[PDB]
This record gives structure tokens, sequence and C-alpha cells, in this order.
């Protein structure tokens, strides 16, 4: 949740099955267009 | 024929375009030449509104960048604020053919802001960058400075013009993502020349081209620790007003990998004027290659040199990507076929691929020195014979042919003759391998059994070193040597676009490519009956390896069976094909992409009619 996910981002352990999949980035990005 | 000012008459008014790319004024890859060639025509269309955004390098600015003062007060104030806010940005010209305006951004002068910029990037798109990449951080900094420069330029202008941003590669996609994030009134174009995961998946994984729909890109990005690079690449591709690709194969690759069909395909072109400086050059090059093969094959010249064909394959040392194994196997099969049929033709294959060598071998230098000595002795004897014949012929007497040779002439001829004695066979490579045990090309040659024997009808020459005009044995550049060859075979497997086959074809040499490259698909789509124009497409997508090899063998055998008149006609047809690959025609697709971008960004002021009109049916 937020900060710990951010940490896992810089150290590079991405839970790409769940929260670190590109789908979340898609639903966050699509609002700007 | 078809010029830029054919049908796109459009109110451009106060529009500025930014050609953002990480490699501008910094030679790194191959699309450097693409930008350098496109700059002239794009600036001619755009006047003085063409800018390039790229990182600063001391070597590049020292060698090919001339610093100058920006012509507008807006650039003056933006540069002053940019330098006064803690960064370091310079201005100047690019010393190339077109001479476009360039802004250079020093990524090393903004290391203080990376900590806050990473946090803002994460809060904007949830994109994280590991600390050990040393390249993605540079891309992030380049994008942040690019978007900040664009925002300052649009904000500080007294009257706001229509700004167009054009990015080229994922080291610059962060800029597109950020400018779309901050809702700047900009038209964004994203063009990709090569998918990131394509190169990773072609190596190691099998049948990458038969499993596009069965690839869940997230994991394959995951295990290779290239997840974040794919993330930013795909995010930049998604949030683009117009998405563009360089070739059809890359179009399907992006569609099945980036999950977005590209709106327009833009092939890469080149300027044909410089290459054109057309049979005299080929004849000279063929004769001098004959000189080289005479030098290499001293003591075993038992085959006619008027019926010998020269094949060649060049490019970076990728055994699988360039398909050299297929070429070698098909050469072995063709040697078998020619030996069975008892043909007088001979095939000499050249392999120009860089390797890890130290020096030349003794045999090649010995052969070249022997050839030089023979040539010198022949010249001396022929000069003496001509002088004697002239003097004896002025007095009106027939030459007593048994007295034109004296003791020293016989001595020189004898010395040459004992110089041309050799018991071994000519070597297959002209250098000394440092990894001869682990070399794939030599291992394949040994397995297929081509040792330049007397009975062999196919000769293999491997030339690892870069081809230079100062070479001791081949003092020639790439262009002149390629001009003299007979055929260029490129059985490539993975290549987004073929620069080397394009250079071969624009030169006027018949070439063999695959339906698996951008150049092959482009040629197949834009002409009918491609075999008549000297281009043979190998079907590699819908066929197995053994099928691809048999087809290539059949193509080579058909080429070898052609008569001299047929070869001349085919060569003239391939000569009259260079104008299809010039920016005078290929530059229209980029222009259409720009018009799409302006239509999407500002529909109130601009409206585009979707005209996709653009041809060589046949010649026999
Ligand atoms: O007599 P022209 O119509 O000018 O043609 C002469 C042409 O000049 C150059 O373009 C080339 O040498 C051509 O091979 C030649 O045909």
């Amino acid at each position: 949740s937020s900060e710990e996910r951010k940490e896992r981002w810089e150290q590079g352990q991405a839970d790409y099955m769940g929260a670190d999949s590109f789908d979340n980035i898609k639903r966050k990005l699509d609002t700007y267009l | 024929p078809g010029l830029e000012d054919w049908e796109d008459e459009f109110d451009l008014e106060n529009a500025v375009l930014f050609e953002v790319a990480w490699e501008v004024a910094n030679k790194v890859g191959g699309i450097y030449t693409v930008l350098q060639t496109k700059a002239k025509v794009t600036g001619d269309e755009w006047g003085d509104n063409y800018f390039l955004v790229g990182p600063y390098t001391e070597q590049g600015v020292r060698t090919q960048v001339e610093l100058l003062e920006a012509p507008t007060p807006a650039l003056k104030r933006t540069l002053d604020s940019m330098n006064s806010k803690g960064c370091k940005v310079y201005f100047g010209r690019w010393l190339i053919e077109g001479g476009p305006l360039v802004v250079l951004l020093d990524v090393g002068a903004s290391a203080w802001a990376l900590e806050r910029w990473k946090g803002e990037l994460w809060d904007t798109c949830n994109i994280g960058v590991p600390w050990y990449d040393r390249e993605a951080n540079d891309a992030v900094l380049f994008g942040f400075l690019t978007t900040w420069f664009l925002g300052e330029f649009l904000a500080q202008s007294e009257e706001k013009p229509h700004v167009v941003a054009h990015f080229h590669e994922w080291l610059a996609g962060v800029g597109l993502c950020l400018c779309r994030a901050r809702r700047l009134p900009v038209a964004t174009i994203f063009t990709t020349h090569a998918t990131l995961l394509g190169r990773y998946l072609c190596a190691g994984a099998v049948d990458f081209y038969n499993n596009l729909e069965n690839f869940n890109v997230d994991k394959e990005a995951g295990e290779r620790q290239i997840y974040h690079r794919y993330c930013m690449e795909r995010a930049a591709a998604h949030c683009a007003h117009v998405f563009t690709t360089v070739s059809q194969i890359t179009a399907i690759e992006a569609q099945h990998l980036l999950k977005r069909k590209p709106d327009i395909v833009t092939p890469n072109g080149l300027n044909v004027k410089k290459f054109s400086a057309f049979q005299n050059l080929h004849a000279q090059s063929k004769a001098r290659i004959q000189e080289f093969v005479r030098g290499h094959f001293y003591g075993h010249l038992d085959f006619n040199l008027d019926k010998t064909l020269y094949f060649f394959i060049a490019g970076r040392y990728e055994f699988s990507n360039k398909g050299a194994d297929v070429f070698l196997e098909a050469l072995a099969r063709l040697n078998y076929l020619l030996r069975v049929n008892g043909s007088e033709q001979t095939v000499v294959a050249f392999f120009i691929m860089p390797a890890r060598t130290n020096n030349f071998n003794v045999e090649t230098l010995k052969g070249q020195a022997v050839r030089k000595q023979l040539w010198d002795t022949a010249n001396t004897v022929k000069e003496k014979f001509g002088r004697k014949l002239y003097e004896s012929l002025l007095v009106g007497s027939l030459p007593d042919m048994n007295k034109m040779l004296d003791k020293e002439d016989f001595t020189m001829m004898k010395r040459a003759i004992f110089a041309t004695q050799r018991q071994s066979f000519p070597p297959v490579c002209t250098h000394n391998m440092l990894d001869d045990s682990s070399d794939p090309i030599l291992t394949t040659i040994r397995r297929i059994g081509l040792f330049n024997s007397s009975a062999d009808r196919v000769k293999v020459i491997f030339h690892p070193e870069f081809l230079s005009s100062t070479s001791p044995l081949l003092p020639v550049d790439y262009e002149e040597f390629v001009r003299g060859c007979h055929l260029g075979v490129f059985p490539s497997y993975y290549e987004p676009w073929g620069y080397t086959p394009a250079e071969c074809t624009v030169m006027g040499i018949p070439s063999i490519s695959t339906n698996l490259s951008g150049f092959g698909c482009f040629m197949e789509e834009h002409i009918a009956d491609p075999s008549a124009y000297g281009i043979y497409i190998l079907d590699r997508r819908f066929r197995s390896l053994d099928d691809s090899c048999s087809q290539l063998t059949s193509f080579l055998y058909s080429f070898c069976q052609q008569s001299r008149r047929q070869r001349i006609i085919q060569r003239n047809r391939t000569e009259r094909l260079s104008d299809l690959l010039d920016w005078k025609y290929l530059g229209r697709y980029y222009m259409s992409a720009r018009h799409m971008a302006l239509s999407k960004a500002f529909p109130e002021h601009f409206t585009y009619e979707p005209n996709e009109a653009d041809p060589r049916p046949a010649s026999v």
C-alpha cells in the first residue's frame, strides 16, 4: 500500500501478477486523455 | 515524379515542431542516418520551425555541433531562465546536410532533481526505476527536462503557437508521457523502430513468430528485469495522439505486444544523390575482385574466372538473426547440385562480419605478395617485349619470336614459377581467430565440408575485419566492393528494417531478402511480380527451416542458371528502382502522420481528409 509498494518499485520487486501489473497504470493514465 | 508538394496543401501558419530523439548530434545507433537524411526535406517543408531535442555530449559538440545564438527573444528568455534555474542548456546548429536548429540538454547537470522527479513520476503514472540501470535514469531526466522546456516555451510566449512534439524511442517516451500528463497544448507523435521485447524473446525462446497471440507480455518483462522499460515504452505508446511504426512486421509486433495498432507505417529512406555519384564502376570492381581472388587462390587456379559468381552477406555478427546458417547450408546444397550436374559455374561467397581477431594469417599475405610479384614480372616482360617488337617492326621485319626472351627474362619467369608452388589448400578465413573452437561460422563450414578443394564448385571467403580503403589486402571501402558483387543474400530472421539490403538494392545489385523484414514486406507490397526486378523474397513466416532452406537453394540455383543477357536485363531493372526508397517519396508518410497529430490535438483549427492513395506492375 503506497509507500511499501513504492519501495518494492525502487528495489525492483514488482508483483506483476497483481498491483504492479500494467493494467493499474492503464486505468490511472486513461483519465488524462 | 511525386514531390512533397503534391496534394498536402494545408494552413501551417505559426506552427513549431520538435524532433525529440536521444541520439541527435550523438552517433549511437542506425536511425542516426535516418534523422540526418530526413532533416533536409523536413526543414525545407518547415522553414525555420524545425528543432531537435537531445542530450549533450562533449565529443559530439566538439566534432559536429556549432554553438550559435537563438534567433528569437522567446528562446533567449527561455534559455536564460533554464540556465538560471539550476540546469545547463546550450543552443546551436547541427553540422549536417540540412543544417537544422538543435537544443542540447545536459543530463549530468540535473542530478540534484532526480530524487523529486522520480517521486513525481511515480505519483503521476506509478512508474519506478531501479538504481542500477544507469540508462533509464538518463531517459527519465531527458524526458523531465524536455517537458519542462516545452512548458516554459509555451508559457513564456506572448502568442501561443501550435507546438508539435515527435519522439522516436523509449529513452524519449518519458517526455511524451509527461507532456500528456500536464495537459500541454501539444500534438504528440510516437514512432518506434524496434520493439524492446522482440530482441529479448527472439534469442533463447523458440518460435517467437508463431506464438504472438500466446504471449502474456507482463511475465516475460518480469523475469528479465526489463519490466520498467517495457512499462514506460508501452505507456508512452498508449498516450500518443498518433502512433507510428517503421515497418509492417513491427506493426504486427507492436499490435500483439504493445496492444495498439499503429495508425500509419513510416518506412526509412535515404538520399540517392550521394550514392549515384552505371556499368563501368561495376566492371572495375569486378575486375579488382578478380585480382583479389587470383591473389588468394594462387596455385589452384583451375577454374574459369569468366563463369564465376560472387555472393556476399554483410552486417553485424548475428549468426541467427541474419540467418548465416541457412545461407551456409544452402550453399552446401548448391555445391552438391552443381557437382552432380557437372557445371562449369563457380560460386565465391563473401562473409563480412566483425569478429575478435588479432592479425592476418601468413597464407593470405604470402599469396598477395606472390600475385604482386607475378603482376610486376608480367608487366616488365610485356614492356620489354613491346619495345623489342616496336624496334624490330620499324625496320619492316617479322618478329623472330624465339629471340625476344633472354637469360634474365627466363630467370624472372622461373623465379615467379617457383614462387607459385603450394601443397596445401587455400584457407577459408583471412584472419587468426581468438575463439576458433567456439566460432559458429567456422564450425558450420567444417560440418558442411567446404574447404576450397579443387573439386569444390563453391568457395567460401570470410573477412571479419571492417572493410577499409587502407587495408593491406583489400584497400577498398564498403560501397565500391558492394557495387561489384553479383548478388546479396540476407536470410534474416528478426530485423525491424534492413539498412544493408536497402543499401544493396539502392546500389543496383539484385538481392534476396525475406518476408520477415521491413524491407522485404515493403518491396512485396509496393511492386507486383517482384522476381522480375531482381528481388527474391524468402517466405520464412509460414514455413519451417528446411522449407526456407530449400526455397533459398532453388532461388540461388535459378540465379546461377541465368545467361549473361538475362543478368544484364535484371540488373538494369534493379537499377531503375532506387527512387522508391528516397525521402522524396518516403517522407510523405511522416507528413501525413504530422497532419493526423494536428487534427487530433486541435480539431477546431485543423481538419484532415483520410487520403491513403500512396505502382510498378511489370517489365516482361
Ligand atoms: O543524354 P542524356 O539524356 O543526358 O543521358 C545521359 C545519362 O547521364 C547520366 O545520368 C548517366 O551517365 C546515364 O547513364 C546516362 O544515360
